[PDB]
């Protein structure tokens, strides 16, 4: 029993909840998937340019 | 004299279970101190765990 309690015990310590990881990815890759989008946006900034000649 | 020896081994392995309980160095209940504070909020204030002797 008590290696058992040690064991439950190092594991509350140490484990991650899945759930709360499984939320966090998603949103972490739609933010990336948006952020991608933005630095294009920013790229194409310098094109406007070139019409001025 | 059975008796007497039986309760004595009963005794011996209760100091042994009391003793041995600990987690991470310490114990709320060996009796090695008074009591035990657990952070409780950001400003500080701490839960408190009365230690219980067993």
């Amino acid at each position: 029993k008590l290696q058992d309690s040690l064991d439950a015990g190092v594991g509350n310590l140490v484990d991650a909840d899945l759930a709360k990881e499984s939320a966090k990815l998603q949103s972490l890759q739609t933010k990336q998937q948006l952020g991608v989008q933005a630095l294009s946006i920013a790229n194409s900034s310098s094109s406007a340019i070139l019409s001025l000649f | 004299n059975a008796l007497k020896s039986d309760f004595d081994s009963l005794r011996d392995q209760i100091t042994k279970a009391a003793s041995n309980a600990k987690f991470n160095g310490v114990s709320i209940a060996n009796g090695s101190t008074a009591k035990l504070t657990f952070l409780a909020n950001s400003d500080g204030s701490g839960f408190t765990v009365t230690a219980k002797t067993l």
